[PDB]
């Protein structure tokens, strides 16, 4: 069985109702990246930034938000491949988890987690973060921040990811824009180590020409159809 | 791979 590494971006969750920085102008929920997606933004206006992620966290857990067919297809892929499958996502949502995927590497963190500003320890969290919420890991309880990797910060699980990139027989990028590094550079790593590279996207990423195989269209239709050939090619 | 960054800086 081939070793498969899958990278997913915001495009896969778009059909589920989760939006991100628009291609047209880079605004996320009509907010500048710089104000809500940087360490500096958090420092100048912690009240606004905390409120922003409170809204995102609440929106994520609304009844009408569900994993779509593309999420489900990836869960089936892991079932079939087991240990030879690894899922890395740039998304902070939990739709991969809800779909049935396990050991998902959230390289940009998770919306449903917070982090101690003193220990750096992550903490499961589903509600609002108020100023009176503190950590549970320190003798002297510290303030909490979203467990989301901001621009200017180091992504998570990079060592595991680069190891899988060198081992992967097939690398599949799904719903990635190609604007966000180092994630956008993963396809170059995979191809360097002899992996077969595949892009599945609504629109061609800004590195789409580096992929050997590509299919474009709605994620909920393109991803399940690519996954099924693959499962059928396994026989 | 370095820190999380966008291709466009300015
Ligand atoms: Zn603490």
């Amino acid at each position: 069985k081939p070793r498969v590494l899958v990278l997913t971006g915001a495009g896969i969750s778009a059909e589920s109702g989760i939006r991100t920085f628009r291609a047209a102008d880079g605004l996320w929920e009509e907010h500048r990246v710089e104000d809500v997606g940087t360490p500096e933004g958090f420092d100048r206006d912690p009240e606004l930034v905390q409120a922003f992620y409170n809204a995102r966290r609440r929106q994520l857990q609304q009844p009408e938000i569900q994993p779509n067919a593309a999420h489900l297809a990836l869960a089936k892929l892991q079932d079939a491949l087991g240990d030879r499958f690894l899922l890395v996502t740039q998304n902070c949502d939990n739709l991969h988890e809800r779909a049935g995927n396990t050991n998902v590497i959230h390289m940009h963190g998770e919306l449903l987690k917070v982090r101690c500003s003193q220990s750096g320890q992550a903490l499961d969290w589903t509600g609002d973060v108020t100023p009176e919420d503190k950590c549970h890991c320190c003798q002297f309880p510290a303030p909490l921040r979203p467990h989301v990797v901001w621009f200017g910060e180091m992504p998570l699980g990079m060592d595991e990811i680069y190891m899988a990139l060198s081992m992967a027989d097939i690398f599949i990028a799904i719903g990635t824009s190609g604007h966000v590094y180092p994630a956008a550079g993963f396809v170059h790593e995979a191809k360097l180590h002899g992996a077969h590279t595949v892009e599945l996207n609504l629109e061609p990423s800004q590195v789409g020409n580096e992929f050997a195989e590509k299919y474009y269209g709605p994620a909920s239709q393109v991803v399940p159809e690519f996954v099924e050939k693959l499962l059928k090619g396994l026989k | 791979g370095g820190a999380k960054r966008h291709r466009k800086i300015l």
